[PDB]
């Protein structure tokens, strides 16, 4: 499908941007330990063979995770603290590319006449960081979780092409 | 009876400067027994009064290393014990690796040899924030220094647990490992170089995937090629598309070395080691 | 309170057209001074309007008709000739004239690495009126933010949103002024075919080995290599030559970070320069890199 | 008096600025007839010999008139209509010079220990213009009245020096 | 009796195309009287029946201009009347001026002469938005074409009223005049030019106020000087401070013309006419 | 919840001084892993801090002392060595260093005709810290609006209020940064003595009359003549001369709009240029006018 080809190309682009900024961040603000947040999804639970699964669940699952990540990325910029102004304008560019891709995903489902998932209840607001450094620690958890989601997204979209 | 042994059935172990408690192996706990030093007739004593089932040595120094004899008062040899002195194990050195995206494997070496029998318990768990608790890592042939984990989650993080134990104590090495970080594919195979007729400064290089990497649309590999003419000191680097690359700046009339390496197509893990060099010469 | 007013309030008309202005006096003002439309004289910018161009419609209103309007700015005043030896102002208006905007043509866009999408267009005939320019772009499923041109650069706009490659975008420019509204033709394209990469940097020449007549060129490619495949043009000439030569494009038709130039004369100094663009030739050539010098071995 | 000398020099400067802008305005937007406003002062009622009068009345009288003119000039800028934007930035510069001179007048009275006049009740708001051209007509009345006030101000201040 | 006359005591006036009504001057109103045309014996009649105190002519054309005689039936000459034909006055032409800041004066001329006796009524008022109503402007010597207003308000506006009236109607000229706009001082007096020893290209010009301008700290005058060497076509202009100006670019050995004009020190009104030229020659 | 924090949050210190950082662990974190201050290791920007610089104060806190601080930016991290074969981050802070601002010197202002007052000053030693500059000016009876320097021109400011001649104004610059606040010396002056007029325009030379060797210069003075009396400097030279000559200032020491230059050679071409400034020499000379050419008569 020509429409599926175009969407996959843009996903690889966003994955590369996320990896570079995450690696740049650890060089300037090193992280010691794997950081987690209760408000971030922890849906990235699977092995290799997971390709096996069907299309409706993957697209629904991708959409829910990315909307949470968009909220968290935007939250980081407006209130993360002056310590993270150095991650601009790259962080703001990353935010803008992600909102449009979510739109592209809704269009893909519409053009393929797929059932749309029910509007899930949006997650409550993230509390502001307790300190400037707490926001930096939160960024490591967010970027690591994002690039993992995107890594599994590229793979999954390529698998569907292999079937339909 | 007495604390059952570690290795062989009638030998016990101890640490210098400690208290060591020898037991008579083939004697019922509660039977009075006599103790001698080899070649020395003196009935030995120990801190709890003088006639038990177990000799104790608070001395524990090197002169106390050797063979001890215990016998019941009838004259029957109730057994023999050898006191070998040593030290608790040091923390072992652990490394893991993975040449594919499904399974990985880890190996371990002692950081210090004690001269005492040694063995390793290995296990691992998945940190979260389906019993994801501690899962054993079975050691595949015999009790080799290698275990394999099949069907691991590619993106999840695992805490690998190698714990060394000896007859005098234990030390556990823990190593965090994520499949997405540790992965390193094997180099491509079958690198061949051919002349390009009509073009005195072009060579065509071709190669295939490594056999340890099954070709699949889900995990491609990207490639990085380096080439260097014989006698030249500096490598030239290209980032080829696909399994072929036409070099266009080959020096005329000279053998050229070419080598390539592999990496996960989504830049996961690290680049492979360089393939064996293959040589060709332009037409 | 005033005696009257002129209608329309402040019209703008097209050159060579006609305009009729009507001044109407309130009954109360006409009564106090005992006058009517016949007493109205019109003057503009110190020039007396000739009585013959007036037309008295009602006893309250007089009117004038301008033909082939040719002045860009007309200050119109309506006056009455009180008790025949004085003049007082009833009303006034400012008349502005000009032309409608021309249809924008030759619309083209360019994405300079590190900058947001920028589009350029040819403006047409001068209109003499304050004209606003807004660059429009929108997807089939989303209407996008307007781009308002800057005072300094009214014929160019630079969007405020980051470029998104691999997605077709519909773009057009909308020109509008007091005398008319018109839209340029719509264009459709993939931003990936309109990239203008930065020029190569980190240029190195390296001296020759145990073999002479050979020079290897090295440089660091621009970060943009992660989205598109680069193609290059390598030019070279002798330190004394007047024109540049060029390597056959076919030999440098794909991404690379080095090239060894051959058949150069021994112990001769050579100057090099390079440029790059998308491998398929769809886009714009980057600028020339920094000049580089080198010397062949003995 | 050195203080009186300085104040007189600044008044001549403001008079010249007002005359130039008033004359510039009639060149671009001619006026037909003498325009008046009920809200403007009409205190400029006197002949030549009026120099005769005493100092407290002149300073009190100058202060009251100028405060009304300041209100009217500021009123013209913010709401006179787009037709009069061409009179900027000169009109805004004129406004700024006038507020400070009023301050200088209060300082003069303080330094000379003169009785200060009682705070008079400020005039109600000027109605907005009924049309853009009504604002232009209002400007002719205001500028003519201002430059007349300033012309008589220069003369009066010079007369006091001649006595004390 | 009858409407009393305008000028001389026994002459009346009329307009062509109108009705004109002659009266017998020295006859009681109500006495029957007879009328004749000079040299013609016919008893004249008029539209109201035939025997009154007043002859009327609806004709009124040029042939009707001349001398008429009225007499009572006794034969006594009750008087003589002359019919002179004319037209109502045209609007007069009025100008005002002022060479000082206190008083001003205005003059007037007919815009058209009728050939009939004429006189002017002059007055003025102060427009507001102390009787500021209509105030007469007295004509100082005899009944000249000039009136003077003393102690005028410098900043107030005045509406000057010259109204022409003749025996057949009236026409009023109104002229708005403000002292601050109309003022024009006389030129300075006594312009003298002197050489400047030691400097072959400098001249010193000096002058005084005009006598019509009393020197006062309240109304100074600013000055504008122009100078030109003999045979030169173009004036040079300076804006001197004070009553003196040293010219520094005088052409050596040549007569120079210098002239100056005056204006209100606060740029009120307009510049005076140029003084008579005064000449000097550098040393 | 986190294990601890470092205090002070984000300090800024002066070069060559000392800084002590204290990391404190919460009781709950110490209990779960069974550790205390003795287990803290400090690392910064990939460099292991040597254990010998640590000082364990309480069982909950460890501290390090830096001497002769020389790094402009230090990223500090506090870590604990859990169960001896792993390391987890407790807290982190960023240490910034630099110097206090130097006292601004050589403060001077200038009023360019048509522009608002502008003041210039010499900044001192680089401070390596983000420093804001605000120009202060105030009357004895009024505190005036602050002038905030522009990113491009941090050593200059242009006020937003129009210039008011004939009134003394008190002006000074205030320099402040994270390490210190200081004010420049206060200056006092009348704006009338700091005017920089525009250069003369409308330059005319006029040809010679029936007498030769004479040229009259005419021009239009700048509008600023209404507030100050102008003085001029007229320079002239022959079309081939290499240097300019000048009329004696005393002869052109007062406002004028023309001047006749004498003793010039017949049928010779002359070039002129003029400049002006306040008559008393208090202020700044304007730029040179446009060049003018002329020819003497036959
Ligand atoms: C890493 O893996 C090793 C091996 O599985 C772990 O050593 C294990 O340590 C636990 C203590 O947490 C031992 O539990 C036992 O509890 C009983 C009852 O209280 C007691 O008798 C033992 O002395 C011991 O405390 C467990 O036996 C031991 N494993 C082996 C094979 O001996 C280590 O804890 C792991 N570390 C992790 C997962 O972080
Ligand atoms: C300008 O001045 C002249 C002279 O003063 C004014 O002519 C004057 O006109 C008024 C009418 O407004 C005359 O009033 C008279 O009223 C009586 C009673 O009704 C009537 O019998 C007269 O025929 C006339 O209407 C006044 O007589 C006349 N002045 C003279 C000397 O004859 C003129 O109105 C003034 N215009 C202004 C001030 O605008
Ligand atoms: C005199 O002419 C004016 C001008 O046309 C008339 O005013 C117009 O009246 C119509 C409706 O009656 C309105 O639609 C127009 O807008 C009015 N014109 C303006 C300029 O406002 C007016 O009614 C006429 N009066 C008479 C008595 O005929
Ligand atoms: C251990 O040391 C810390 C560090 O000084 C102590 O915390 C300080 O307590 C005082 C008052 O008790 C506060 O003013 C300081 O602000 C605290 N320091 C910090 C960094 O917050 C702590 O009280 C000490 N604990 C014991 C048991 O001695
Ligand atoms: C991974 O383990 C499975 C389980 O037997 C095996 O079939 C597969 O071949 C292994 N992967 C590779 C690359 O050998
Ligand atoms: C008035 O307008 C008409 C049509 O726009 C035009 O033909 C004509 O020349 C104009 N001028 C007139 C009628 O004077
Ligand atoms: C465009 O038109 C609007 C009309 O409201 C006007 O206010 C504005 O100044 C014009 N120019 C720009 C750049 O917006
Ligand atoms: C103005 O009139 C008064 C009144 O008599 C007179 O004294 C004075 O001299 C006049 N002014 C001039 C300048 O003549
Ligand atoms: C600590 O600070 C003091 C005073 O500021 C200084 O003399 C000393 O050299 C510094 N360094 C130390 C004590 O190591
Ligand atoms: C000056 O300091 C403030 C501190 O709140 C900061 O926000 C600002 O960015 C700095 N620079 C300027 C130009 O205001």
């Amino acid at each position: 499908r020509a429409e599926l080809d175009s969407t996959v190309l843009l996903t690889r682009s966003l994955l590369a941007d996320t990896r570079q900024l995450a690696a740049q961040l650890r060089d300037k603000f090193p992280a010691d330990g794997d950081h987690n947040l209760d408000s971030l999804p922890t849906l990235a639970m699977s092995a290799g063979a997971l390709g096996a699964l069907q299309l409706p669940g993957v697209l629904t699952r991708l959409r829910a995770d990315l909307l949470s990540y968009l909220r968290h990325v935007q939250w980081l910029r407006r209130a993360g603290g002056s310590s993270l102004k150095t991650l601009e304008p790259e962080l703001g560019t990353l935010q803008a590319r992600l909102d449009r891709l979510l739109r592209r995903l809704q269009l893909l489902m519409s053009r393929l006449a797929l059932p749309q998932p029910p509007p899930d209840p949006p997650a409550p607001p993230l509390a502001p960081p307790s300190s400037a450094w707490g926001g930096i620690r939160a960024a490591h958890a967010i970027l690591g979780g994002l690039h993992l989601t995107l890594d599994w997204a590229v793979r999954g979209l390529l698998l569907l092409k292999t079937r339909l | 009876p007495c604390p059952q042994a570690w290795g062989p059935p009638g030998v016990q172990y101890g640490q210098p400067g400690r208290s060591v408690k020898l037991c008579c192996p083939g004697v019922t706990a509660g039977d009075p027994v006599s103790w001698f030093r080899d070649g020395e007739p003196k009935l030995l004593q120990g801190p709890d009064s003088g006639l038990g089932h177990e000799l104790v040595l608070a001395q524990a120094d090197s002169t106390d290393e050797g063979t001890y004899i215990c016998q019941t008062l009838d004259g029957a040899l109730g057994g023999t014990v050898t006191l070998q002195l040593g030290y608790p194990p040091a923390r072992p050195v652990v490394s893991c690796q993975a040449a594919d995206y499904e399974n990985f494997s880890c190996t371990w070496s002692p950081s210090q040899i004690s001269g005492l029998p040694t063995r390793y318990l290995t296990s691992y768990r998945k940190k979260t924030v389906p019993s994801t608790g501690p899962w054993p890592c079975p050691q595949d042939p015999l009790g080799a220094a290698r275990c394999v984990v099949h069907g691991a989650e590619f993106w999840s993080q695992y805490r690998i647990n190698v714990t060394e134990v000896n007859p005098l104590g234990a030390s556990t090495r823990l190593l965090d490992v994520s499949l997405q970080s540790i992965l390193r594919p094997d180099p491509p195979q079958g690198l061949r170089v051919e002349s390009v007729p009509g073009y005195p400064r072009r060579l065509r290089a071709s190669w295939t995937y490594p056999a340890s990497w099954p070709s699949q649309p889900h995990f491609l590999l990207k490639f990085r090629l380096q080439y260097r003419p014989a006698q030249h000191p500096a490598w030239s680097t290209v980032e080829p598309a696909g399994l072929e690359e036409v070099i266009t700046d080959a020096v005329a009339g000279l053998p050229h070395a070419v080598r390539v390496s592999a990496r996960d197509f989504l830049d996961a893990g690290t680049w492979s080691t360089w393939s064996p060099e293959a040589w060709g010469t332009p037409s | 309170d005033p005696c009257g007013y002129i209608s329309p309030e402040s019209p703008v008309v097209q050159l060579h057209s006609n305009f009729t202005a009507v001044c109407v006096l309130k009954e109360k003002c006409m009564d106090y001074f005992h006058v009517n439309a016949n007493y109205i004289v019109w003057k503009t910018n110190h020039f007396t309007i000739p009585k013959e161009q007036y037309t008295i419609i009602n006893r309250t209103a007089s009117s004038v008709t301008f033909t082939d309007i040719a002045s860009l700015n007309i200050q119109l005043t309506c006056n009455i000739l009180t008790f025949g030896q004085l003049e007082q102002n009833v009303y006034g208006i400012t008349i502005i004239s000009g032309l409608p905007p021309e249809k924008p043509k030759n619309l083209s866009c360019i994405v300079n690495e590190g900058k947001k999408m920028r589009c350029e267009w040819d403006g047409g005939r001068e209109t003499h009126l304050e004209t606003n320019f807004t660059l429009k772009s929108e997807w089939a499923t989303h209407k996008f933010a307007d781009c308002k041109a800057k005072r300094d650069t009214p014929t160019s706009c630079t969007v405020d949103y980051s470029t998104v490659y691999f997605v077709n975008i519909e773009v057009w420019v909308e020109a509008e002024n007091a005398l008319g509204k018109v839209t340029s033709d719509h264009i459709n394209f993939d931003p990936v075919y309109k990239v203008k990469p930065n020029p190569p940097h980190n240029l190195s020449v390296i001296n020759s080995e145990e073999l002479s007549s050979i020079l290897k060129l090295t440089w660091t490619n621009p970060s943009i290599k992660s989205v598109i495949i680069l193609k290059y043009n390598i030019q070279y000439r002798t330190k004394d030559a007047s024109t540049w030569s060029q390597i056959p494009p076919e030999d440098t038709a794909s991404t690379r970070s080095s090239f060894t130039v051959q058949d150069l004369k021994p112990f001769t100094e050579y100057v090099f320069r390079i440029r790059c663009m998308k491998e398929d030739g769809k886009g714009y050539w980057s600028d020339w890199s920094e000049e580089a010098s080198g010397i062949t071995y003995e």
